[PDB]
């Protein structure tokens, strides 16, 4: 699906396949790795695929494709780094920006709920659970997450 | 014929800039006209319009 | 901010005893020192919603 275009160092392909070893729950075939979980490393790899992307990066694959069936990443990883490089990626203050208009009093925070909501429902499919965990501790007592704080941590960490 | 939509600047300026988040910068300067100018100058739409 | 509030400067509108900003600039940097909003902040001051 993807051509061999751009190549790193040796070591950095070295300990992305150490973390996939990690996330390999094959004991014996080693060699294969998840088809569709792969993009939940992607994501663990200083990357954030939306969901369209990290599908046809995989050319559309099929649930059954995505979990029964195996793959080599290493056919992939050509794809994982033109990913990386695209940058198709707003910045903090593009990102601070964006959450601001989803506020009616202008005070530097957002309501926890809708702000759930927006990330569940608004957004591409996320469960519930993932949101108040990513809100925990942003979450405050009033509810006004303090979106560009949150959002800092977020793409930091 | 004539312009039925007319926006202030400065709601312009809060409004629309998730469109060009770079120009006008947060927080680093004091102008409106200018501002909203450069906002839609980057908008890469007919220009004669407004 | 304390002194760019010297520079206000308001005009009637249509002669119509009715206040309205005749330069905006200063209301601009006296809105952005506060980080206020400067049409609001100049439709308060031209119309107070007693």
């Amino acid at each position: 699906a993807s051509k061999i275009k751009i190549e790193f160092t040796p070591e950095q392909i070295e300990e992305f396949k150490e973390a996939f070893m990690l996330f390999d729950r094959t004991p014996k075939c080693e060699m294969k790795i998840t088809y569709g979980q792969c993009g939940d490393v992607l994501r663990a790899l200083g990357q954030n695929p939306t969901q369209a992307e990290v599908l046809r990066v995989l050319g559309k694959p099929r649930q059954e494709e995505l979990n029964t069936k195996m793959m080599d990443f290493e056919t992939f990883l050509p794809m994982l780094q033109h990913i990386s490089k695209n940058k198709d990626t707003g910045t903090y203050e593009d990102f601070v920006e964006g959450l601001r208009v989803f506020d009616k009093e202008g005070n530097g925070t957002v309501m926890g709920a809708e702000l759930r909501h927006v990330l569940a429902t608004l957004g591409e499919r996320l469960t519930e659970d993932e949101v108040e965990k990513l809100m925990a501790g942003q979450e405050d007592s009033n509810g006004c997450i303090n979106y560009e704080a949150f959002v800092k941590h977020i793409m930091s960490s | 014929k004539g312009f039925p939509n007319r926006i202030l600047y400065g709601d312009f300026r809060q409004r629309y800039r998730i469109l060009n988040p770079a120009a006008i910068p947060e927080g680093q300067f004091i102008d409106s006209r200018k501002g909203a100018e450069k906002l839609l100058s980057s908008l890469d739409i007919d220009h004669n319009q407004y | 901010a304390i002194m760019h509030f010297g520079n206000m400067k308001f005009k009637l509108k249509q002669r119509e005893e009715q206040a309205e900003p005749d330069g905006t600039e200063e209301a601009d940097k006296s809105a952005y020192l506060m980080g206020l909003n400067s049409a609001d902040l100049l439709k308060g001051l031209c119309h107070p919603r007693v």
